[PDB]
């Protein structure tokens, strides 16, 4: 539960908005991920109705041992002209870095955003800290249909809920551009 | 200090006081005394610009360096000294710089770090062990760098 | 095409509960702001008699 | 009576307004769950 | 002024949540349509 602190501050204002996701075991059984301290955990976004690419980040992943119990991760979400799209695939690619093996993970944003919807100067020192406290909210991945959980951590705010960007007519079915 | 706000004061006259500047640059208490200097530069136009283009490329260099080092092992002292940087600077987005020129901003950075370092440790110096005031005389020893 | 048969009756499932819990959430965000204003409306009552004041 | 009456109608008036609003949010928190059972 | 401060607060502050209530009845007509077309 450090990792999560951890990319506030240094993959934190490098994006938009964090999606702090922790992983349970059956999530990890289904995408046969082997949880070794070497792991280097690279993230993407794919873009739809645009030019799709973002730039690829560094998200620092720990084990948690124990209520969840898992791997913890925190993905990043690109608003682009100030909003998101709701059809939109982040890619977490994981990798080891000696050996062969290179796996592919991917969310959507509708499980993420709506999972996120309830004399001598002074010197300042800001620690990472895991003192906020954590609320656990459900959700499923649409690819695979193994649960993983969202956390939300407390800090124009209350007012406006997150903003999604839906696309407009004339549209491709959403079953054939989710995939 | 007194050399910057010489250029400071001659392209923008209201940010440098003449009462604050000459007040606590002219005299240097040392050993229970006072010393005046006999100050108007042009010795020191290269470390107020050593010092200055190596002003603006540690707040950059301090957290692109910290975003390469994090891991397992991290050494332990660093989770203390990660607070005592601004939180102005904890938001630096190093997306409007490209790899090909970071490159660049450090191989230039790490080098007046070290070759301004270095000018202050050259030890021409000599460690006196007597001395009389009203005689000036003095005994010593030398030992170089 | 039964793969396709199957990828668009379940994505119809998954995002339809999506849809309709984003739903939930842009009422229920609009509903403080009804009680936002219903009570800035009985706050200013509270003061009401005093702005007959003035 | 401006403060007697005024007290009497902008607070009752205002409180039947206010619990009523909340009947909205009460509806969609218990049929949309319906759906999600029922239906899905 | 019982007559002027109650005109511009007993309406201006009415007539802003009249307006609101409109806003969730007119977001059911788009979202609910929309999910006739898109999923259905």
């Amino acid at each position: 539960m450090d990792a999560h602190a951890i990319n506030e501050r240094y993959v934190g204002p490098r994006c938009h908005r964090l999606a702090h996701v922790v992983l349970p075991r059956t999530f990890l059984l289904h995408h046969a991920i082997p949880l070794e301290p070497e792991i280097i955990f690279s993230t993407y976004t794919r873009f739809s109705r645009s030019p799709g690419s973002s730039r690829r980040l560094v998200v620092c992943g720990k084990r948690v041992l124990p209520s969840p119990s898992g791997l913890a991760l925190s993905l990043p979400l690109f608003s682009h002209d100030g909003n998101f799209h709701p059809f939109d695939i982040s890619v977490l690619r994981i990798s080891c870095p000696g050996s062969n093996l290179s796996l592919t993970v991917r969310f959507l944003y509708l499980s993420l955003v709506v999972a996120m919807g309830a004399p001598p100067v002074r010197l300042s020192f800001n620690p990472v800290n895991a003192d906020v406290p954590a609320t656990w909210r459900d959700a499923t991945n649409v690819y695979s249909g193994a649960p993983y959980y969202v956390c939300v951590y407390e800090r124009e705010d209350d007012w406006l809920p997150i903003p999604l960007s839906f696309p407009e007519e004339p549209v491709p079915p959403p079953p054939s551009l989710v995939f | 200090v007194y050399h910057i706000y010489s250029k400071i004061s001659a392209g923008a006259p209201g940010d440098v006081n003449m009462a604050e500047l000459d007040l606590y640059t002219t005299n240097v208490s040392f050993m229970g005394r006072t010393y005046r200097l006999d100050v108007d530069l042009r010795v020191l136009d290269d470390l107020s610009m050593y010092l200055c283009i190596l002003s603006a490329l540690v707040p950059r260099g301090c957290l692109r360096l910290l975003t390469a080092l994090v891991r397992h092992d991290r050494h332990p002292l660093t989770e203390v000294f990660e607070g005592v940087v601004p939180d102005e600077v904890t938001r630096i987005d190093l997306d409007q710089l490209s790899v090909p020129d970071d490159i660049t901003r450090m191989r230039v950075m790490f080098s007046y770090l070290q070759s301004l370092s270095s000018i202050f440790n050259l030890g021409p110096r000599l460690h006196v062990y007597a001395y009389s005031a009203e005689t000036l005389a003095a005994s010593c020893w030398y030992s170089p760098r | 095409s039964q793969l396709v048969r199957n990828r668009e009756r379940k994505t119809k499932a998954h995002l339809l509960s999506l849809e309709l819990d984003r739903l939930v959430q842009v009422h229920d965000s609009r509903v403080r702001v009804i009680n936002a204003d219903i009570d800035a409306v009985k706050q200013m009552i509270g003061n009401m008699t005093w702005s007959d004041n003035i | 009576t401006d403060i007697d009456t005024a007290k009497i109608t902008l607070i009752s008036f205002i409180r039947r307004i206010k619990q009523k609003v909340a009947a909205l949010s009460a509806s969609l928190a218990e049929t949309v769950d319906r759906i999600k059972k029922w239906y899905l």
